[PDB]
RNA sequence: UGUCCGGUCGGUUUUUCAACCGGAUCUUUCCUUCUGGCUAACCUGUACUCCUUGUGGGUGCAGGCGAACCAGGACUUUUAC
């Protein structure tokens, strides 16, 4: 019921039934593919490629049209990033956080946040090393954290 | 986090039993869950039930008979050996002569009975009586 | 042609559909064309309970996709030459076991051949385009599994006499009894 | 129950609640007969023939009980379009 | 099982249209009752009455059932039904109860008023509730005339109807009666409106 | 909703109401609506609730602008349905 | 094991029946696989008949069903229960 806050909602995607294709809602899997791997090209991210596809175009998952993802299909590729992409917003944020603690010392609720968010980057990093796409020996925090990012 | 689920549902079938419900909707729906309904049917304390395939977990719907009276479940999966199933049973179960210690092994989830007959036991899930 | 189509050819069976394939091309739009890319791995008849039969006839895997972009034309055609007898484009799916703790590693199975997999995929082709919405399964009082298909009710004209034989067909196929429904 | 062969012992073997099944006690203050005599063809309720129904206590008390008393009617054949299957 | 003979009669649906014992209920609504039959805008529900007509036969039928005819208690405590019941009584020999029900009534059996029915009638379970809680104690059935915001609790046979009040009570209890006098009794047909009348019942001018 | 509910068949009414997630099965009540714009003669399949200034296929024309849930559709546009 | 008679000199042997516990298999199905030892067996048919009018019955050996056992590989997903 929510990590860290004490905030129990289901905000939720709701999926529907069929695995097969949403018949008429046509193009083509191979043009479906060719565009996410463009959109990962220009800077994109997996997610918000899919959101792309979403809005406008009349792809409704990947999943269903391909037979694939999004993320196993830049992996595919080639164009996955190193960090993955929730992990690296989770950075992203952290390094954001603790600028704001150095701008301003004084700032208690700020630097609680600031330690949440290192701890969640913390545990998914974990995560990620005991399956084996970031390599092993290696904590992703705060000093080095900004150099990582960028 | 949902922890055993066969537990979450048996003490729903509980609480509508106690309720005077005639039937239960139940979320998860296992291979554990769906052995112990089949268990129980067999012994004569549920009517029909089915499956329905939200294209995902589960979904089950089980149909009450008013005969259910407790259809509880045990808490870590014990390891019984054979002996120890009487004690098990004593401690349970209301009478020698009646109910019920739905219990998994090797050969399948079965009841206490059944295990004996067999002359195989192994771990419990729950109870009926 | 006629022992050419049919991966491996011996029957009188598979000779027959063979020869109305043929019949069927001699049309030549492009129907012809698909049936120049498409083949039989084998042929299976299922007697259906009530007068008329039913014709599983088994497709590669990799011309299921080639057939359903043809299809539901090409069935009603099978159907016009064959009288007294449903057909369905069926495909012949593996079922690599399951493996025992003692018994080998075959490196390993696909989920994709699963048998119950398998047979989720044989229910998906053998009922029509026309989709299932879902399926119950009722575990009945005696002891028997009942699985009973919900249909979309979009369509349903192919569908809607075949039921009974479709329900057959699938028995014979797994042993589960099916049973077919529509909402409102 | 059944000693030896046969020879029911225990008496006082309990009026079951139609609706819940649930047994009846012997001081279920609350549980009640209920007798719905017999119809027959224009007028006519048929003197001394009835569809008795029990109905347990707590059902009362919870106020489901009416609804489960309409539901086994409808079962039998004594009503039509009151109780639904589905609501 | 039915005769399929009593289908609601044209006229007996007018006239409970005329009563407005449907329009009753309003936004207030109870969820142990489907007796409802499509919500009328800003603070109405309309209540279906082929249901509502069917409790009421039911009703009459297990009244029957009962053979001592001085048994059917019928109750009131609220001054528009009382009248109507008064009658029900008059017209089928059943001691009654107007204004104050007396509590140790069914209980109790030193009291003046110590009844001892075999089925009580009720019209506002949400008044006479008292009376419903009485019977409860020593095992007694329960008819009652709910508006869909009264609670049926130790109730049962509970025939739907408007209790705003005024016509349709009355009216209801006359239905009831007529439905009892048919199920064994004087009248042996379904039709002719016959030597009675609603108006008989009601509330009066004070 | 009391004692014998008969749950595998509700009547759709109930389905509709309830959270699109807290029915028999999960079933999403979102739609791809297929807008036309005023200027080119093309149709954009254009889901629901966008979240993104939707534009055509080319032009930047703007066709809905992504309120929380459902799109607010720019102008006087018109759109077909899923 | 209850049944159906004790078919019997209070005990025993089948059938009319039973539930219960296994085993082999066939079902889109491998139970670990072979390099060889024994191939028990007939899937056999080489002479066809000791012989009631017969597919009741076996002296009998080139192709060859191996589970009837070994004696060695190959390598075992590993546990817990
Ligand atoms: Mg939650
Ligand atoms: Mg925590
Ligand atoms: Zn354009």
């Amino acid at each position: 019921g929510r990590m860290h806050s004490k905030g129990k909602g289901m905000s939720s995607s709701a999926i529907p039934y069929s695995r097969n294709a949403p018949a008429w809602f046509k193009g083509s899997s191979d043009g479906v593919v060719e565009q996410i791997i463009k959109y990962a090209r220009k800077g994109l991210t997996p997610s918000q490629i899919g959101v792309l596809l979403r809005d406008a175009h009349g792809v409704t998952q990947a999943k269903v049209i391909t037979g694939n993802k999004i993320l196993r299909i830049l992996k595919s590729n080639g164009l996955a990033p190193e960090i993955p992409e929730d992990l690296y917003f989770l950075i992203k944020k952290a390094v954001s956080v603790r600028k704001h603690l150095e701008r301003n010392r004084k700032d208690k609720d700020a630097k609680f946040r600031l330690i949440l968010i290192e701890s969640r980057i913390h545990r998914l990093a974990r995560y990620y090393r005991t399956v084996s796409v970031l390599p092993p020996n290696w904590k992703y925090e705060s000093a080095t954290a900004s150099a990582l990012v960028n | 986090t949902r922890t055993s689920v066969l537990a979450d549902a048996l003490n729903a079938i509980n609480n509508a039993e106690k309720t005077g419900k005639r039937q239960v909707l139940i979320r998860p729906s296992s291979k554990v869950i769906i052995k112990f309904l089949q268990v129980m049917q067999k012994h004569g304390y549920i009517g029909e039930f089915e499956y329905i395939d939200d294209h995902r977990s589960g979904k089950i719907v089980v149909q009450l008979n008013g005969r259910l009276n407790k259809c509880g479940v045990i808490s870590p999966r014990f390891n019984v050996k054979i002996a120890d199933v009487e004690k098990w049973t004593a401690n349970l179960l209301p009478a020698r002569q009646f109910g019920y210690v739905i219990l998994t092994t090797s050969a399948g989830i079965m009841d206490h009975e059944e295990a004996h007959r067999k002359h195989v036991s192994g771990k419990i899930l729950g109870f009926v009586y | 042609p006629q022992a050419k189509i049919l991966s491996q050819a011996p029957t009188e069976l598979e000779l027959q559909v063979a020869q109305a394939f043929i019949d069927l091309e001699n049309n030549s739009p492009e129907l012809k064309a698909d049936l120049r890319a498409l083949q039989f791995k084998s042929i299976r008849e299922i007697e259906v309970a009530g007068g008329k039969k039913a014709l599983a006839v088994f497709v590669p895997v990799p011309s299921l996709a080639a057939y359903h972009k043809v299809q539901i034309k090409l069935t009603r055609e099978l159907e016009k030459k064959f009288q007294d007898r449903h057909v369905i484009f069926l495909a012949e799916r593996r079922i690599l076991p399951k493996p025992s703790r003692k018994s080998r590693q075959t490196q390993k199975r696909p989920r994709s051949r699963t048998l119950t997999a398998v047979h989720d995929k044989i229910l998906e082709d053998l009922v029509f385009p026309t989709e299932i919405v879902g399926k119950r399964v009722r575990y009945l009082v005696g002891g028997n599994k009942i699985q009973k298909i919900l249909l979309n009710s979009k369509d349903v004209q192919h569908i809607d006499n075949k039921l009974e034989s479709f329900q057959a067909v699938y028995n014979k196929l797994t042993g589960k009894q099916i049973v077919f429904e529509i909402p409102s | 129950m059944e000693n030896d062969k046969g020879q029911l012992v225990e008496l006082y073997v309990p009026r079951k609640c139609s609706a819940t099944n649930r047994i009846i006690k012997a001081k279920d203050h609350s549980s009640v007969q209920i007798n719905i005599a017999q119809v027959d063809e224009e007028g006519r309720a048929i003197p001394g023939e009835y569809v008795t129904y029990a109905l347990s206590g707590y059902i009362r008390a919870r106020g489901e009980a009416d609804d489960s008393l309409n539901r086994l009617a409808q079962q039998d054949g004594l009503l039509k379009n009151v109780w639904s299957y589905s609501r | 099982s039915l005769p399929s003979t009593f289908d609601l009669t044209s006229e007996d649906a007018q006239l409970l249209l005329a009563a407005r014992v449907h329009l009753g209920a309003k936004n207030v609504q109870v969820h142990q009752e489907p007796y409802v039959y499509k919500a009328r805008p800003d603070g109405v529900n309309v209540i279906n009455v082929g249901k509502t007509w069917e409790k009421i036969v039911l009703a009459a039928r297990i009244i029957a059932a009962i053979p001592n005819p001085e048994d059917v208690v019928a109750i009131s405590s609220r001054t528009y039904g009382q009248r109507a019941v008064l009658k029900y009584a008059a017209h089928t020999g059943a001691t009654p109860i107007a204004g104050r029900f007396t509590p140790g009534s069914f209980t109790n059996y030193i009291t003046r008023s110590f009844k001892e029915p075999r089925l009580v009638i009720v019209t506002d379970p949400r008044s006479d509730a008292q009376a419903i809680k009485e019977s409860s104690y020593v095992n007694i059935p329960v008819i009652a005339l709910t508006d869909l915001d009264s609670p049926s609790e130790y109730v049962d046979v509970a025939i739907p109807c408007n209790n705003r009040g005024k016509h349709s009570i009355g009216l209801i209890w006359y239905l009831l009666a007529r439905e009892v006098l048919r199920l064994r009794g004087a009248l042996p047909d379904r039709t002719q409106p016959w030597a009675i009348m609603p108006d008989l019942y009601f509330y009066r001018n004070p | 909703m009391v004692l014998v509910q008969d749950l595998l068949h509700p009547t759709a009414a109930s389905e509709a109401r309830k959270h699109k997630l807290k029915t028999l099965v999960q079933s999403p009540r979102s739609h791809f609506l297929d807008v036309k714009c005023p200027g080119c003669l093309n149709i954009t399949t254009v889901f629901s609730h966008a979240q993104t200034a939707v534009t055509c296929e080319s032009c930047s024309t703007v066709l809905c602008t992504p309120t929380g849930g459902k799109a607010k559709l720019s102008e006087g546009t018109s759109f077909r349905r899923k």
